[PDB]
RNA sequence: CGACUCUUAGCGGUGGAUCACUCGGCUCGUGCGUCGAUGAAGAACGCAGCUAGCUGCGAGAAUUAAUGUGAAUUGCAGGACACAUUGAUCAUCGACACUUCGAACGCACUUGCGGCCCCGGGUUCCUCCCGGGGCUACGCCUGUCUGAGCGUCGCU
RNA sequence: GCGGGCCCGGGUGGAGCCGCCGCAGGUGCAGAUCUUGGUGGUAGUAGCAAAUAUUCAAACGAGAACUUUGAAGGCCGAAGUGGAGAAGGGUUCCAUGUGAACAGCAGUUGAACAUGGGUCAGUCGGUCCUGAGAGAUGGGCGAGCGCCGUUCCGAAGGGACGG
RNA sequence: GGUAUAGGGGCGAAAGACUAAUCGAACCAUCUAGUAGCUGGUUCCCUCCGAAGUUUCCCUCAGGAUAGCUGGCGCUCUCGC
RNA sequence: GACGUCGGCUACCCACCCGACCCGUCUUGAAACACGGACCAAGGAGUCUAACACGUGCGCGAGUCGGGGGCUCGCACGAAAGCCGCCGUGGCGCAAUGAAGGUGAAGGCCGGCGCGCUCGCCGGCCGAGGUGGGAUCCCGAGGCCUCUCCAGUCCGCCGAGGGCGCACCACCGGCCCGUCUCGCCCGCCGCGCCGGGGAGGUGGAGCACGAGCGCACGUGUUAGGACCCGAAAGAUGGUGAACU
RNA sequence: CGCGACCUCAGAUCAGACGUGGCGACCCGCUGAAUUUAAGCAUAUUAGUCAGCGGAGGAGAAGAAACUAACCAGGAUUCCCUCAGUAACGGCGAGUGAACAGGGAAGAGCCCAGCGCCGAAUCCCCGCCCCGCGGCGGGGCGCGGGACAUGUGGCGUACGGAAGACCCGCUCCCCGGCGCCGCUCGUGGGGGGCCCAAGUCCUUCUGAUCGAGGCCCAGCCCGUGGACGGUGUGAGGCCGGUAGCGGCCCCCGGCGCGCCGGGCCCGGGUCUUCCCGGAGUCGGGUUGCUUGGGAAUGCAGCCCAAAGCGGGUGGUAAACUCCAUCUAAGGCUAAAUACCGGCACGAGACCGAUAGUCAACAAGUACCGUAAGGGAAAGUUGAAAAGAACUUUGAAGAGAGAGUUCAAGAGGGCGUGAAACCGUUAAGAGGUAAACGGGUGGGGUCCGCGCAGUCCGCCCGGUUCAACCCGGCGGCGGGUCCGGCCGU
């Protein structure tokens, strides 16, 4: 926000009718540059800003719980499907299986040497050598506002509990470290684009069923909360519609447009 | 001026509420200040319970109500005197006592003490001294158990 | 990154601090490299310059394998004058050129009862941490 | 084809517009949360080799002492230093010091007039004079000293 | 591309910038006798006309109508265009040097600029006294900063000779 | 020259004259970004639809409310099937 | 037709013919002898908070919610995010009507007992009524046929006609609360200035097998400075007799 | 005719201390309006608000019921949600507007007068000795003084207390000093100081690389360090730093163990006897202000003016009658609470020199007014001054050569240098002011052709393998579901 006295500090009277002024509140007397010039206004030289910012702006928006938890329920199922990491921009053409559950031995490592080797093996080390190059400078104001460096997201990394893993993984440009019970929606989905390349432990892959639940099992870690209800199941129209039972009543389509 | 069927109110913004206007952005800090405060006097007792004194059973007035029960100010005076309590011991021992409540029915007054009887039996009281004198527990229950009780002590279910 | 709520990293800040930064910070500002013989001896990575060290430098219009000696330490300019880096001026006075001291190398050290206790201390702190690292 | 005038383009004039920079602001949050008669806030006047302003300092006046660091400050000379020496510059600063007004304090505000003690010059306390040093403002608390009362009383 | 506008070519420039999917705003100017700043026609125009008046020769000087010197003619005509003050100004006073800027032309000149110098008290005045008046203590009022009043509801002289 | 009277106050041989180029109520700062049914202005393109100065009430007549004129969002149905 | 010849609708200058009065605004009427306007560059005016109303998008759904607080972190990313016997203290809705004492939403059919008395009391059954218009769904005679005559199960289209009838509209009834009139009976811990029940009109923002809660966005109305600029005035506290 | 006590009252430059003023973001006690709204305006609203005065701290105030409630009751104060825009107030209009309970943050209780018991058992000042003295204390010795009987100290205060009887169990709390072992959570408490990883590697551009390519695995090495800034561009590895239960040297704080000097003979329950309450105060009338408080919520000048099974409250005035709840006219107290001022920090979907504080720079500066007060404009050469030596015209300002720089086509108000406006060169034109729209024509600017441009793209005519087999590999589809998994 602005100042509240902002423009207000100055004492301006306005010249009343008779004189060549156009009735503007200016600087009373003086025999300085500003004398006579025009204050209190939003158009007037240094003046005062038209609806000036204030502090008690709402700020902060609140979002339903459970609309909260579907959003990340959705992001964590558009984790699957390597259509949509591929189109998020995650190279994942040399990953073995996009479910990439690894073991739990990733937390015992605490040397970010490990923690590379460990990507390179599993074949997602792609990923950070383009966030490499995606490494470059910031257009505008950011850069004289603690902006200046951007870089592409990379690969996040999944642990059920911080053994040193979040250390390793630590100095590596892209990698965001997320436990499974704190995960957080602006992290799974960046940018509001619900792809994103995970790698998951096999502990925190165990433990997103207790977290979430199955569709005929409570959650058992949240209270009262279970997983969406599809609006539609066979989601592939393409054969629903060339299906026997649909094409048995349909007329012969007619294409000898006149 | 109204305009086509609109609801009549009355807003309360004809002073000069926004140089009065309260934000809350150090709601965050605030909380983070008072759980360290917490936290700091939590081991500053290091024995004694994080929530602290014991809270008597107490029913609530205004009948609207009228069937919760909920925590009370301290322990009445009679009701010390029926569990054989001295009411400037119990402060010190950990019990909550206030000299203003009354007793009325006979059901509070005995749950109270039963309360308190229970307190008692489950106290583990460290002696002044390392060498412990009379009326202090063994040493055998105080290794096991030299930590404190999360949350408020003998919580008040319905 | 940084986790020190007390770090800046601020770029006003962190300018504002360099360009007032009191002499004796903007001596451990100004330092310079050592060269490989002397690193691989005194297990100094780098050390700061003095008035009469020899020095080589690496980057910029001089650059070269001579091995001059500095003839001042101008901390007020953020720069060093050493024996030969210096130009004609249109009378034909020579002045010399000043070169940062990041871009030049240490060949030798001028060694002083304070310059050798730094080298030991400098040492020293090296070797414990390569000691924990191990 | 002239001179003048109108339009467009190149270059050259007044102007500092746009963009890119920012030791600056605005807002939020955290810890601490401390002035003064042992002289506060503020003001005046002086202090550098060359110094006007800003900043710093107070006749010890671009800073004294001590600690930490360790070879400079620098616009020029002078240079002190031997940087194998408490040792150049800087930061810290706990010791010393801190001109005149200012609650401002001998009376007033002209920078004028004084009183009570001590010391030196002058003297051989000899009062003048000169210079230096300490006190001399109001209200109020405890205690001390000296006092007033046709106030209350007891003896002569 | 109807259009808001946009993509290439050339010249200057030297250090950051943009396309797409979403979010947010101090988001689009021809006017408000709009605010700030700059520039035009007017225009080389109005004007440099209040108080009689200048001329010759020489000197310095690159440069002379304005400086200096000498001579001639004039005015202020002792309630002066003279010689000293009070208030006010504060170095404007003196000498040297310069002609960047000012002296509405010019200037070798100046009260301009840059260097240096200048104010000497027992007797001249402040200092002392009181006038109209202002303003403390005592006292009174006042929520309070303070106000009322200068002898008024005061134990108001700390002085002096002699013993 | 000194001094006294200071703003709904002073002072006035009285003119509403003077009170620092202002006086039928001085100047500075704040409330204050005081209020205005009254002036003035109100920033890019294209496409579609597209008006009223009329009803009644109001210390109402340079204005509002109410119907009217208008736009948008739709919804329920019939069918050159 | 091809080494001084081609194409360049658009943009540079010029000429010709026709048309053509300077923009913005108040106004029935502006080119106006109506007002603002020399020119250029930068800035410049419907914003934000709160309360509503409607519409739209999402989540849950007779439920919905995160306000506040607590548990995880030393805040890079974070003052973010996750969780709560706090999951609901509490707000909205699920119940309304009276000023209030208060009351407070269902009936119908069948058999019996009192005289079926359009009234009361015992058991069983059906369980949100009825009419008209109602998108859709069901039955559907029969027809259309098939290289020949008959029989003939199947894939069909049309299908007169006959029905169950969503949502919604009009009406008739029914129920709850306040009120008026006429009237007859029920109960007892206290038999009374007790309490309850019926029928017929009427008033209500009501019931009649529900639709709300949270978030976001758009428009409109307001309180705030409130689209921007503009007064003549009023109050509080201080400064001026160097002019007069 | 005096002296000696006491009560009232003065003088001291008497001995030792205290207050004055400033800041004032937050707080407390007073005083206190009008613009505005009500479409006018007078009650109301703005509003216990601006302005004015006084007084402190790091917080202040408030605070442990003369309470809320009518319930099966709760139990200091303060803050958040809710109660609630509700009850209630209002030309009942505009508008104003709580409290109870409930859920949380925090949570700590107490002390006098009086009544009474103890030989005033109490306190202050001066002298000497010992410890220690930079927030002047402890003990001992003083027929050394003073205050106090017009009341100091111990017990004791509403939750009862005191004194005896005799039931029970037994003997630690604090102060002032002298030392000692553990560096004590952001994971080593606070402050200061000094240090801790890795390419200036090989080519290639540039004025200069921090650019581009490559270097036993996206490339060389570190990575608990890939934040940031500087360095002649865009740097994890050139430097300072960053990360770290990383290292070293000092000072301070508290938590703990030993010693000395001390003070301290400190309880619970039963029974018996006594005692226990703040006056010009409550309350009533009154009037003025305030409040939602309405036959008067609270604060008050004036008058009247108490009582003790008494007094207050129970949201409609009064009388009678039972109830429920506290004990006023005395005092202390941290916590959750607020903080546009002061010291030191971190951060930004904020503005980027007509913007952001008036002030990015010698800004409350220059300057204006007698004064209260008013109050600006003003950033950028260059990587490095390398800031143009020297010759020449001119008195000089100014040029012409020469030189530095990648660049002065960057020359000391110098980065980029637009428009209005002006000077000059080139072209065109010119008696109905200029200018504009539609349609052509003429001349230029360059653009795309060409030394023909006949644009090609498929089918047809005039060096090896498909065709066809062998071996291997991979892929698709299928059923006897063949066999096993999978799966509703």
């Amino acid at each position: 926000a602005v100042s509240e006295l902002a423009g207000h500090q100055t004492s301006a009277e306005s010249w009343g009718t008779g004189r060549a002024v156009a009735r503007i509140p200016r600087v009373r007397g003086g025999g300085t540059h500003r004398s006579g010039q025009g204050a209190f206004g939003n158009m007037c030289r240094g003046g005062r800003m038209f609806a000036p910012t204030k502090t008690w702006r709402r700020w902060h928006r609140r979002v339903n719980t459970t609309q909260k938890r579907y959003a990340i329920c959705s992001a964590l199922a558009a984790s699957a499907l390597p259509a949509l990491v591929m189109s998020k921009g995650h190279r994942i053409e040399e990953v073995p299986e996009l479910p990439l559950v690894v073991e739990d031995k990733v937390e015992g490592y605490k040397k970010t040497k490990e923690a590379v080797l460990l990507l390179k093996k599993l074949k997602a080390w792609n990923d950070i050598k383009k966030v490499y190059a995606s490494q470059r400078m910031r257009a505008g104001k950011g850069k004289m506002r603690n902006r200046r460096r951007i870089q592409r997201r990379g690969p996040c990394v999944i642990y059920n509990e911080d053994n040193g893993i979040v250390k390793a993984f630590r100095n590596i440009p892209g990698i965001t470290l997320l436990n499974v019970t704190k995960l957080n929606i602006l992290k799974l989905a960046p940018g509001g684009h619900v792809g994103r390349f995970c790698i998951w432990t096999e502990s925190a892959f165990r433990k997103l069923d207790d977290l979430y639940g199955t569709w005929r099992k409570a959650a058992s870690l949240k209270s009262n909360y279970n997983l969406p209800m599809h609006k539609m199941l066979n989601t592939d129209l393409s054969r629903i519609l060339k299906s026997p039972e649909i094409q048995r009543a349909l007329r012969a389509p007619r294409k000898k447009i006149h | 001026a109204p305009s086509r069927n609109g609801m009549i109110l009355k807003p309360h913004f004809h002073k000069d509420w926004q140089r009065r206007v309260a934000t809350w952005f150090n709601q965050p800090a605030r909380k983070i200040r008072r759980r360290k405060a917490r936290q700091a006097r939590a081991r500053r007792i290091a024995p004694r319970p994080a929530s602290g004194p014991l809270r008597p059973i107490v029913r609530c007035p205004t009948v609207r109500y009228h069937t919760k029960v909920r925590a009370g100010r301290g322990f009445s005076l009679e009701e010390l005197r029926v569990a054989g309590i001295h009411k400037k011991v119990a402060r010190t021992i950990g019990i909550s006592v206030d000299p203003r409540r009354r007793n009325k029915s006979t059901e509070s007054l005995q749950a109270n003490v039963q309360r308190l009887k229970e307190y008692r039996s489950k106290l583990v009281l460290f002696p002044r001294k390392p060498s412990a004198p009379k009326k202090g527990d063994s040493s055998a229950e105080e290794l096991k158990l030299a930590t404190q009780l999360t949350g408020p002590v003998m919580p008040i279910r319905n | 990154m940084k986790f020190n709520p007390f770090v800046t990293s601020d770029r006003s800040k962190n300018r504002k601090r360099h360009f007032n930064a009191p002499s004796h910070i903007r001596r451990k500002i100004m330092s310079s490299p050592l060269s490989k013989e002397l690193r691989q001896k005194y297990n100094v990575r780098s050390m700061p310059i003095r008035k009469d060290d020899e020095v080589q430098v690496v980057r910029g219009h001089y650059k070269g394998q001579q091995i001059g000696k500095v003839v001042q330490v101008y901390r007020k300019k953020y720069v060093i004058y050493i024996e030969r880096v210096q130009r004609e001026k249109a009378n034909g006075t020579t002045v010399h050129v000043g070169i940062h001291p990041s871009k030049v190398v240490i060949t030798r050290l001028k060694l002083d009862k304070d310059r050798k206790k730094i080298l030991e201390r400098k040492a020293k702190s090296r070797q414990v941490g390569k000691e924990k690292g191990k």
